[PDB]
């Protein structure tokens, strides 16, 4: 089964996997996002009324009145995105909010409703996007690239021991929160523990815990341990733990019921531990000596004298063992620690704590947050609150509270926005832990750890951002008095939000002008992951680490794609099959494999849950019911790869091109090029320039017919019909019964662009490709687009290729070019330009546009129509008059010899100056199109007129279309109600059918019938002349444009560009090269049959670069080409239609168990002749990214077509008839043009304009600027010993005044000779210094 | 508006060494060229710059040259002559 | 703030958040006076395009497009114009040059009869990316390079640009013909090697025709001198590389100067008899009776520097050039898949060694050894297994079997393609062919360490997606580095440049 659109040409496959998914939708990841921020969410998690209630209720401080938020609305878009591309206006929604503000009496129970008002509010508008993913902003289309940043939570880090000389580590954690302001912990090579707030000064860690009104005794308590010595009338008997023991020595004589069980002198072991444990041994006497390095825990106090034996966190000595045990306490409490584990951190860091109360240390706070100021105990407070506590100013999100939860190991996976005490002792204790040598620090390039923001999310923050000042604005004007009258719509001024959202629509780093080259620019600019922007990295910051391959890239981020210099590394691919989770991270498909079983579940993980199995690879062979033919499979278990048994797998992949992104999946043999060349060649791959017609690759993958539906350059039918009409500019398909709606015209129609600017100055074009009458069906390609044949992806050309060098012309990446390639218009493209003429309001009159110019010829007037507008189809060049226009001069004081000039050669002359516009220096065209933009008020030209005469055209044949159809349905129905009573037969027939309405019958209900159906024919005429007054009124709108700006003329130029020497083409594998030479085509290699080759290409370039892809994809293409020679020879000599499917149904059996199967038994004689007639210049080819063709199927499919199995033949030098001495590789390769021309860069200057302050020439081709001779250059020259040729560049090149005038007038004169004087940037800076008040002056 | 501005600024005496060391790019290349390898006017060039140019152009004598400059001193820019000859 | 915004606490802002410029930013940084407009600035006379290649140029002389010349000569131009009566106004000439008449163009081709430019790439790294050339006037719009100036200006013809300058005084032009000229800067000033040395297809086409055969069409007979063996090969009479014999006359340097001549026969072959015709006198037959690699051109050129001087040292480079181009294409030289011969042995090394890694990863497992001696050992193991694949394709790839003359076998040196280029070193080494034909190897993390299980393919063959994601972190690793070091080395000649900037003999 194969649809109508492929059915026309098939493509043979070499594919041996099955496929179990199919490749998603490629633009998914713009259009769910912008669903997410724009649709109507129930709950408040998601979009504008997430935002709209983070905000809302605005409570004034009296509390006497407040505004509340109900619900919002869209309304629906003045324009299309058709019209708004053509009026250059933005294609946007207008807001409406339903507000209600209530007013509170006072002095009564709660708030007491004393009046209510709602009334539905405008609030901007806000940009839509299209149907593929763009925004018209400005009338161009534009691009928000989707960011990778880090996920909002907790993470704890360790630098490598290289910020101090000793190598030792600094363990830290960082808190941070979707929005609000970071909290760092980190300790120090003292193991002090100290905090940090938004990258400020140095703190210590106790004054945090002393904020939350803590005491010493319970920091103890959280952190340490406690042990209790208990007073038994003898030397402190003990009773002791064992655990406690564990990596120590005694230092005194350890012994119980008796028994010695450790000495002094002797460590305690685990064999003691052990015997102790065993024994239960708790009474163990200790010495005085043993608690000489203790510390207290708790205060204890002398109950007689009443004062304090001692304070927390202190040490022990004998004479406070004295003290103590007169003072009758008969227990001491300490801290257990010890020096391996337990190590005391808390206990110095409260040492070097100044602070020891609750007050002063949020004055401490006050003071490193707000120094310079006097502190206050109710600010200090505020400010605390407000930093971390306050859901205002602190949101930890739903994905930062999840990670929050799971790095902590809690159970709970929801929660508060803000951090609390419990989170904060959690972390102290987690960073604690690290640092006693238990636990592992976070991997910051995890993709588990870095997060997907896409423009909903932008675009929500950005509203957000706006509705606080706008929330600001209200609460300041609501404090006063004037509620009785007061409305919504008052309060609110919605000048800031609709601000804020054009600024981040159109001036925002993420948004940029869409890549129009082809296709495969825009699909790979909209699916591209960005790490910079505004809460990401820079690239002089972003380091060394983060720019690398990580194993949790595999299936989510293409290894390959990525840009080469400065952003390598920062700018990603996302990969086929790659998603997004709820919260934002990158997840891939898998089977999953039941007891050895492989099935057809699929499950998508995400970097985090995907290492904790066992996963199969794709390459692995299965038997028919779904078995694993071997017993050790390679598989990926925890990062690393290795041989696994068959019954401990868990998932496998689902393709063999899951790893790559679309830009690599569409490079043939891509498994035999190594990898910094399919860097390069999917790099140049997406800068590739259509041509006047499109050639499909011969050679390809299977991804080509994706790409092209998907972009949505081409005409896909929206439902099944029959081709009622076809043009070259519009189609009309007639919709099937079973797919129409009740009470319509079963009728689509689609007008196509023809020859149209993209933003890279080249041509958007769309030809049918159907037929008179021929069946569609819903998904079916109508007209192809740019760099598209019959709805497959064509960048290029195919070229008969040699693998020789030619005499030196294909020295260092040079390529030999036949003129046979330049006379057949196979590399000729069509570019356009745009031109535009302003013309405003001045203080002394208003510009004119007119045909009448005073001082110029009756012949550089004859391209203007009487508007004074160039006609179009002209020819123009450099110089010529495109739109005239005239400036008015002022009001000259009427002297005599005016008023003789005025009365001899009239008046229009002395009132009026020329301005009009004309076509730059060396630029040249046909005028293809001419658009006038009028303001409102002003009166409107013939030019325009027409221009909106033939906009109305079109509208009435689409109206007029329709109501025929349903007319003729009405009439029909007329007709047979009249058959039945008083048919006329003939005579109803021979009349018009107008003249059926004009009868009369029986009283019976035929009369109601005919008066219901001459209603209903007067409600449809009405209906459609209403539908007509519309779209008048529509079109003959007008222009709303910028202040003092009265109209404007916007001219197209098209032009079109042949190849020539200095040109650069490309393949696809990475294989790059400039035109050096047309070789005229007797001078060509040529072979047996007098065949000349297109291209020569040097061998040297293959062996270094090791991209064998190349000669693969050549000995393919010939392949290919002969099987296609086969068919077009049979085609030629009229053979019978059995045998060319015979020979078709040979060619595509031919493999070695490949999965495709075509069986041309269940075609028609006429669509096999068809299949046939397409595929006479060559059968085109699949081979996937890495279940392609192997050598062996080539060299069949060789044989088959009767070609050499080496692939390499016998040529003749074409000079000389002579015979290479050896056999030349010749086949067929897939070649692309680039944008850089040659055109483009070709630049000269001899003099020109300067700089006004440097005096020294400008810069750019456009400005006819010079080449800059940078310092290099000048170290070169003094290297050389050049002093001369040094001088006369520094000064009389440059911007010596008098020495550039008097070396011009030398060189006219003959006299080589300069007289070099004193630049005028060392005056200039001369003067530069003095402004500073430095007396810098030239001596003597 | 005025906001606070504490960030370190480098200098020349960061070592050469230290510069390799780094794993981070530099902020402006110390080498004079691009990443490949305040506005100002322009000067115009008015009707009394091209009569300047075709004068220095012409030969003339110094006598000659001091007539003609005080004569395209005196012409206006509807191109007559503003002054009398005396 | 007027003074120096910024350095004293705040920095007074504009509209959009930009700190407003202050006279110190007008004076220091790499945007003030004088890094931006006093030690370099922009030029006029000067212009840029995009540069092909130009075979049959002297090493004198470049390609210039006449629309360019016609900008860059127009004072020139000017006053040619006014000095023979054919404009008798400035004003004149200016329309004439405007309406391009065919008078001009004979007037601009007069005008640059001799008259030197220079041509620059950037980077200019050392002197030699600044050189003088005489100009030829050519149809189109790229610049035409000669190709034996190209790795002095380390420039290749995939997209590159040069900057095109034009002297204007006497001094200069004389600096530029003296000094500047691509016909002095043979030697490198960094060691005084040659830097004009061939490259590429010329190499590999001298190598061609300097190879002998065992049983070759018209061997063995005995030739009255190199031209009768240019005619025996240009009728198919003889093969390029049948042995024959051939009298030879050379000569030699005398001690007073002279030039004494010698007359023998010698055993050579026909296209080194044919290259000899190439070679000045003074220099002795045995320079050419060998197959030339690189380093014998190299070598040659040398020694005729040495000997003859500097004309003949250009003549010389110049010919072989010549002689080389004209020789590869007459060759035929292409490559195919077949080139790429595997050895028969490569399963049987990796079968032996899958075995030792399992038979130890077995006792690793029966706990007689730890981790890290297992890991080094499997590493020594694959090593060795890498070793023995390399050297077998090696062996088989460098030797063919041909019948003699009397119709027995030998062994002689082969002539396969790859082999080809990469013995004569016209491109390509012996770790890329191992990639090409044996096996990847042992691959490594972003950190460094070694993964254990090497890549056991190669590109003929093809990778599976495992293989290829793992060579994906060298690949852009190495590529990060690459874009990285440029930024510090040109801190390095920086400094290097202003510690001994003055110094002067
Ligand atoms: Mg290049």
């Amino acid at each position: 089964v194969y649809s109508y659109t492929e059915k026309k040409r098939i493509r043979k496959d070499f594919g041996k996997r099955p496929q179990v998914l199919d490749v998603p939708y490629l633009l998914s990841i713009q259009l769910d996002s912008f669903q997410k921020f724009i649709e109507q969410d129930p709950e408040g998690q998601y979009g504008l009324e997430a935002a709209f209630r983070s905000v809302f209720p605005i409570q004034s401080y009296s509390g006497n009145s407040e505004l509340q938020y109900v619900s919002y609305r869209l309304g629906e878009p003045v324009f299309d995105v058709q019209e708004c591309q053509i009026r250059g206006v933005t294609y946007s929604a207008p807001l409406r909010v339903k507000l209600r503000l209530v007013i509170y009496e006072r002095e009564a129970p709660e708030g007491t409703v004393k009046d209510i008002k709602e009334q539905e509010v405008y609030m901007g508008e806000i940009p839509l996007m299209t149907d593929n993913g763009t925004f018209v902003i400005n009338g161009t289309e534009r691009v928000i690239v989707s960011q990778l940043h880090r996920s909002p939570g907790v993470f704890f880090d360790s630098d490598k021991g290289k910020t101090h000389s000793s190598g030792k580590v600094l363990y830290n954690a960082r808190i941070i929160p979707y929005r609000g302001s970071w909290l760092d912990f980190e300790f120090d090579p003292k193991d002090n523990l100290f905090v940090r707030i938004d990258r400020r000064r140095k703190l210590p860690a106790t004054i945090i815990l002393r904020a939350l009104n803590y005491t010493t005794e319970q920091i103890l308590d959280l952190f340490f341990e406690k042990v209790i010595f208990e007073i038994r009338d003898n030397k402190l008997q003990m009773e002791l733990v064992p655990e406690r023991l564990r990596g120590e020595t005694a230092s005194f004589d350890i012994e119980a019921n008796g028994k010695v069980y450790v000495e002094k002198g002797r460590r305690i072991t685990a064999r003691h531990i052990r015997q102790l444990e065993k024994d239960d041994v708790k009474l163990i006497e200790v010495p005085v000596e043993y608690i000489a390095g203790k510390v207290v825990a708790k205060d204890y106090i002398d109950e007689s004298t009443g004062e304090l034996i001692c304070a927390a966190n202190m040490e022990l000595s004998l004479d406070l063992l004295a003290k103590l045990s007169q003072s009758g306490h008969k227990r001491i409490e300490t801290l257990f620690t010890n020096d391996l584990d337990h190590g005391p951190y808390i206990s110095e860091t409260l040492r070097v704590d100044p602070t020891n109360d609750r007050l002063s240390a949020l004055v401490e706070i006050y003071r490193m947050m707000r120094p310079g100021e006097p502190p206050t105990r109710e600010a200090a407070e505020s400010l605390f609150e407000n930093l971390f506590f306050s859901e205002d100013r602190y949101d930890l999100s739903a994905v930062g509270r999840m990670k929050f939860n799971r790095s902590l190991l809690r159970e709970e996976i929801e929660g508060s926005g803000i951090l609390s005490k419990d989170d904060i002792i959690d972390v102290m204790k987690k960073l604690i832990d690290i640092r006693n040598g238990k636990g592992e620090v976070d991997d910051i390039d995890h993709l588990g750890n870095r997060r997907i923001r896409s423009v909903g999310e932008m675009a929500e923050n950005q509203f957000r951002v706006g509705l606080v000042r706008v929330e600001r604005a209200v609460k300041e004007r609501l404090s006063l008095g004037d509620l009785d009258t007061l409305m919504p719509q008052d309060m609110i001024n919605a000048k800031p939000i609709s601000a804020a959202v054009k600024e981040f629509f159109g001036s925002s780093q993420l948004s940029q002008f869409m890549d129009q080259n082809n296709p495969l620019s825009e699909i790979t600019h909209k699916r591209r992951i960005s790490a910079l922007g505004p809460g990401g990295l820079t690239r002089e910051r972003a380091g060394f680490e983060v720019r690398d391959v990580h194993p949790t890239h595999y299936g989510r981020v293409c290894p390959i794609e990525t840009p080469e210099g400065p952003n390598i590394g920062l700018i990603n691919s996302l990969s086929v099959y790659a998603q997004t989770n709820e919260y934002g991270f990158l997840e891939t498909p898998y089977r999953k494999v039941t007891d050895g079983v492989v099935t057809d579940e699929i499950h998508y993980l995400s970097a985090i849950e995907e290492g904790n199995y066992v996963i199969a690879q794709a390459n692995s062979n299965l038997d028919e019911e779904g078995h694993f033919v071997e017993d050790l499979v390679t598989c990926r278990s925890k990062g690393e790869s290795s041989l696994f048994s068959r019954d401990q797998v868990d998932y496998m992949d689902v393709s063999t091109q899951q790893v790559v992104s679309v830009g690599a999946s569409l490079i043939p043999f891509l498994e035999h090029d190594d990898a910094n060349r399919a860097l390069m060649g999917a790099n140049m791959q997406r800068q590739a320039v259509p041509t006047l017609r499109a050639d499909k690759p011969l050679v390809g993958t299977g991804m080509e017919r994706a790409v092209a539906v998907d972009s949505g350059v081409t005409a896909v039918a929206k439902r099944g019909g029959v081709v009622q009409y076809v043009d070259a500019s519009r189609i009309v398909i007639k919709v099937n019964e079973d797919e129409m709606y009740p009470g319509e015209a079963g009728i689509d129609i689609y007008n196509l662009t023809k020859y149209t600017r993209s933003n890279q100055n080249t041509c958007i074009n769309q030809m049918p490709c159907v037929s008179l009458g021929e069946p569609v069906e819903r998904g079916d390609v109508l007209a192809d687009g740019p760099s598209t044949d019959l709805g497959e992806l064509a960048l290029g050309q195919n070229m008969r290729v040699a693998f020789m060098p030619w005499n030196g012309y294909n020295f260092e990446d040079s390529i030999l070019v036949s003129e046979r390639v330049v006379q057949e218009d196979r590399f000729t493209t069509i570019h356009i330009q745009e031109l535009a003429c302003v013309s405003r309001d001045t203080k002394l009159g208003p510009e004119e546009i007119t045909a009448d110019i005073p001082n110029v010829g009756e012949a550089a007037l004859s391209k203007l129509d009487e508007s004074g507008i160039v006609y179009i189809g002209a020819e123009v060049t450099g110089g010529d008059i495109l739109v005239g226009k005239v400036t008015p001069k002022g009001e000259t004081q009427l002297t005599p010899e005016e008023k003789l000039l005025r009365a001899i050669f009239g008046e229009k002359a002395s009132d009026v100056k020329d301005s009009s516009l004309r076509v730059p220096n060396g630029v040249s065209g046909t005028v293809i199109d001419v658009q006038v933009f009028t303001r409102d008020g002003v009166e409107k030209d013939k030019r325009a007129l027409e221009i909106e005469e033939m906009q109305l055209k079109q509208a009435k044949k689409d109206l007029s279309e329709e109501l025929q159809i349903l007319e003729a349905g009405l009439f029909s129905r007329i007709r047979a109600v009249l058959v039945a009573g008083g048919v006329e037969a003939e005579k109803l027939d021979k009349l018009p059918r107008d003249r059926w309405l004009e009868l009369g019958l029986t009283d019976e209900e035929k009369q109601n019938q005919l008066e219901q159906l001459a209603e209903q024919y007067d409600e449809l005429k009405h209906e459609f002349e209403k539908k007509l007054e519309a779209k008048r009124r529509k079109i003959t709108q007008g222009d709303d444009l910028a202040p003092g700006v009265l109209k404007i003329v916007k001219v197209y130029l098209a032009v079109k560009r042949r190849i020539q020497p200095g040109d650069k083409m490309a393949g696809r594998h990475g294989n790059k090269g400039v035109i050096s030479k047309i070789n005229p085509i007797e001078d060509m290699p040529y072979d047996e049959n007098g065949t000349p080759v297109d291209i020569v290409l040097n061998p040297l370039g293959v062996p270094s670069r090791m991209n064998i892809g190349q000669i693969l994809e050549t000995h393919l293409g010939m392949a290919a080409k002969g099987i296609g020679d086969k068919i077009n020879a049979m085609l030629k000599q009229q053979q019978e239609v059995a045998k060319l499917r015979e020979f078709i149904q040979r060619a595509y059996d031919l493999g070695a168990d490949v999965r495709q199967k075509v069986d041309l038994s269940t075609f028609s004689d006429e669509e096999v002749m068809r299949l046939a007639e397409n595929l006479r210049k060559g059968m085109p080819i699949a081979t996937p990214v890495f279940d392609g063709a192997k050598e062996a199927e080539i060299k069949e499919l060789l044989k088959l077509g009767d070609l050499p199995t080496s692939g390499q033949i016998r040529l003749y030098d074409g000079r000389t008839g002579e015979q290479f001495e050896r056999p030349v590789t010749v086949g067929y390769m897939y070649m692309l043009k680039l944008n850089h021309l040659v055109d483009d860069k070709m630049h000269a200057r001899s003099t020109g304009s300067y700089s006004l302050v440097t005096q020294q020439p400008l810069g750019g081709k456009a400005q006819f600027g010079g080449q800059r001779f940078g310092e290099m250059e000048v170290w070169a020259l003094e290297a050389y010993g050049a002093a001369y040729t040094l001088q006369e560049m520094l000064t009389v090149k440059s911007d010596d005044v008098n020495g550039r005038t008097k070396m011009y007038k030398n060189i006219v004169d003959g006299n080589h000779q300069m007289e070099p004087g004193m630049p005028e940037s060392f005056n200039v800076l001369l003067k530069e210094i003095r402004s500073l008040g430095i007396n810098i002056e030239l001596e003597d | 508006e005025e906001i606070d501005t504490r960030e370190t600024q480098d200098s020349e005496t960061l070592d050469t060494a230290d510069a390799l060391e780094q794993k981070e790019m530099p902020e402006e290349l110390p080498l004079d060229a691009s990443w490949d390898t305040v506005y100002q006017g322009e000067t115009t060039q008015t009707l009394q710059d091209y009569l300047m140019w075709q004068v220095e152009l012409t030969p003339f004598s110094d006598t000659d040259r001091a007539i003609a400059t005080s004569i395209v001193d005196a012409v206006d820019e509807t191109g007559y002559l503003t002054v009398p000859l005396e | 703030a007027l003074l120096d915004n910024g350095r004293r606490g705040r920095a007074i802002t504009g509209s959009n958040k930009r700190p407003l410029k202050s006279l110190a930013d007008m004076i220091k940084g790499k945007q003030g006076r004088f890094r931006q407009n006093l030690l370099g600035k922009r030029v006029d006379y000067s212009g840029r395009s995009v540069i092909t290649v130009g075979p049959y140029l002297r090493l004198h002389q470049c390609g210039l497009p006449k629309k360019m010349a016609l900008e860059l000569f127009k004072p020139f131009i000017y006053g040619k114009l006014e000095l023979r009566g054919l404009a008798t106004t400035i004003k004149a000439a200016k329309k004439m040059v405007e309406r391009e008449e065919a008078v001009v163009w004979d007037i601009l081709d007069e005008v640059i009869r001799e008259h030197p430019v220079l041509l620059n790439r950037a980077p200019t790294l050392h002197r030699l990316g600044i050189q003088a050339f005489e100009p030829v006037l050519i149809e189109g719009k790229a610049i035409q390079l000669h190709p034996l100036v190209c790795a002095a200006y380390n420039a290749d013809f995939d997209g590159d640009q040069m900057a095109v300058h034009v002297p204007l005084t006497l001094e200069a032009q004389l600096e530029a013909r003296a000094l500047m000229m691509s016909t002095n800067n043979i030697l490198s000033p960094a060691n005084g090697e040659p830097i004009i040395v061939p490259s590429q297809d010329v190499v590999l086409g001298l190598y061609y025709m300097t190879r002998d055969c065992v049983n070759a069409k018209g061997e063995g007979m005995v030739l009255t001198g190199p031209k009768e063996a240019e005619r025996l090969y240009r009728s198919g009479l003889a093969s390029l590389h049948a042995r024959v014999k051939v009298r030879i006359t050379e000569y030699e340097k005398d001690a007073n100067g002279e030039l004494v001549a010698k007359t023998s026969l010698k055993d050579t072959t026909v296209g080194r008899a044919i290259l000899w015709m190439i070679v000045p006198k003074g220099l002795p037959y045995s320079i050419v009776n060998q197959a030339l690699g690189k380093k014998a051109i190299s070598k040659m050129l040398n020694t005729c520097y040495r000997i003859l001087g500097l004309k003949p040292t250009v003549i010389f480079a110049d010919q072989i050039m010549y002689t080389g181009f004209a020789y590869a294409a007459r060759s035929g030289a292409s490559v195919g898949i077949d080139d790429m011969v595997i050895p028969e042995k490569k399963h049987e090394i990796i079968s032996e060694a899958e075995a030792e890694v399992a038979e130890i990863q077995e006792q690793f497992q029966s706990g007689l050894v730890t981790a890290g001696e297992r890991y080094n050992k499997v590493i020594d193991i694959w090593a060795a297994a890498n070793d023995r694949v390399s050297k077998a394709m090696m062996d088989n790839l460098q030797t063919e079997t041909v019948i003699n003359r009397d119709g027995q076998e030998e062994k002689q040196v082969s002539f396969n393609s790859i082999y080809m280029m990469a013995d004569s070193g016209a491109r390509g080494s012996a770790a890329q062919i191992r990639q090409l034909a044996g096996m990847r190897g042992l691959m490594a993390k972003p950190d460094g360490s070694i993964i254990e299980t090497p890549i056991t393919a190669n590109f003929r063959e093809g990778l599976n997606v495992l293989q290829y994601f793992i060579s994906t972190h060298g690949a852009r690793k190495g590529l990060a580095d690459t874009a990285l070091k440029t930024a510090n080395s040109g801190y390095l000649t920086r400094r290097l440049v202003d510690v001994a900037q003055d110094l002067v003999v």
